[PDB]
């Protein structure tokens, strides 16, 4: 997150890590027993690591719970970047506390200017690199399609929005893929690609996770 | 789809760190620029016996993860990550072919993959993200290897940080 703030302990608790060794991506619980990711953060034998805030200690307030199924969505286009999102169930429900709780689906798809909360633990620098201990958060509002679409001509399908500033100087970037972005306590977004973090005229765009609720639902049902 | 991972076992990152593309065949061959045809200024990229290990490159993807998968369409530049000098395209030009060069212009969804060949990677060039890939190998001209498309004859590299 470039241009944020460190969250809190308990202020995003529906935040997971993706782990193979390594954190690679961010997730989020939206039930005791299911996370949602970015389809192109999947990866074989991944580790759900819950109740992080410092990602470098091992404290026991955390969770690491192995992925069962990890179930990317069946029109994922890794040409196009469309369809990019992944249910995880995990191989136990995770305990509910302070820093583990669950984050619920839209009934609907949020307007253009509503403010959003984007979380993760990617680099926080426009050049360069410098990757935080803690969750940083960052506020941003959602922009219309149609300047979505402005800002990346040819490249923004109906299931993708973006967010942020045009004046840049905040933004996801490297690091936070699969993370959450809740507008008005819903899961409206997962973070996807972007031109460079923070810069002029080009936003972060994320998975349109309104247009896959029928999805989610149907494959947890399914599994 | 796996990740792409260096000399230290380590993946590869989304830009932030350097490598050198070390051959296997040629040994004593570094990355490095050269003319080709008319042009005043170095912009085709070569293997050059003289120059090793070579100039560093990038691997980028506008994807929000550190990490680059074998299926990830890459950018791959000389030069500092956010400079937008030095990044790699295929021009068609005599006489080399479909030659490897840099230009000034960074496209979001670079036309490279990174992709394992036999002990190491090799670059793999797609004209449309649609459509099968391109080796990219080596022609031998002006006792260097000019980087070109030369399908089923790539060149086989490990990937080496710089530090």
């Amino acid at each position: 997150i470039v241009g944020g703030y460190t969250c809190g302990a308990n202020t995003v608790p529906y935040q997971v890590s993706l782990n193979s060794g390594y954190h690679f991506c961010g997730g989020s619980l939206i039930n005791s027993q299911w996370v949602v990711s970015a389809a192109h953060c999947y990866k074989s034998g991944i580790q759900v690591r819950l109740g992080e805030d410092n990602i470098n200690v091992v404290e026991g307030n955390e969770q690491f719970i192995s992925a069962s199924k990890s179930i990317v969505h069946p029109s994922y286009n890794s040409n196009t970047l469309n369809n990019d999102i992944m249910l995880i169930k995990l191989k136990s429900a995770a305990s509910l506390n302070s820093r583990v709780a669950s984050i619920s689906l839209p009934t609907s798809c949020a307007s253009a200017g509503t403010q959003c909360l984007i979380s993760g633990w990617g680099n926080t620098k426009s050049s360069g690199t410098s990757y935080p201990d803690v969750l940083k958060c960052l506020k941003a509002p959602i922009l219309s399609d149609s300047s979505c679409k402005s800002a990346y001509p040819g490249q923004i399908t109906s299931n993708m929005f973006c967010a942020g500033y045009l004046e840049g100087g905040k933004d996801s970037c490297q690091g936070d893929s699969g993370g959450p972005v809740v507008c008005s306590g819903k899961l409206q977004g997962i973070v996807s690609w972007g031109s460079g973090c923070a810069q002029k005229n080009k936003p972060g765009v994320y998975t349109k996770v309104c247009n896959y609720v029928s999805w989610i639902k149907q494959t947890i049902a399914s599994n | 789809s796996s990740v792409v991972v260096d000399t230290n076992g380590q993946p590869v990152s989304n830009g932030a760190d350097a490598y050198y593309l070390v051959p296997v065949s040629h040994g004593h061959a570094g990355l490095a620029l050269a003319k080709i045809g008319n042009e005043a200024e170095p912009r085709a990229v070569v293997l050059d016996p003289h120059h090793r290990p070579g100039l560093p490159v990038r691997f980028e993807s506008p994807l929000m993860i550190n990490i680059i998968k074998e299926s990830y369409f890459l950018n791959i530049k000389f030069g500092p990550s956010s400079s937008d000098s030095g990044v790699w395209d295929v021009i068609q030009q005599d006489p080399i072919g479909l030659a490897v060069k840099v230009t000034d212009t960074k496209s979001l969804l670079g036309p490279f993959k990174v992709e394992k060949e036999g002990e190491g990677y090799k670059i793999v060039y797609y004209p449309e993200r649609g459509q099968t890939g391109l080796d990219i190998g080596l022609v031998h001209r002006n006792d260097k290897y000019y980087l070109a498309v030369k399908d089923g004859e790539p060149c086989v590299f490990k990937i080496r940080k710089a530090t």
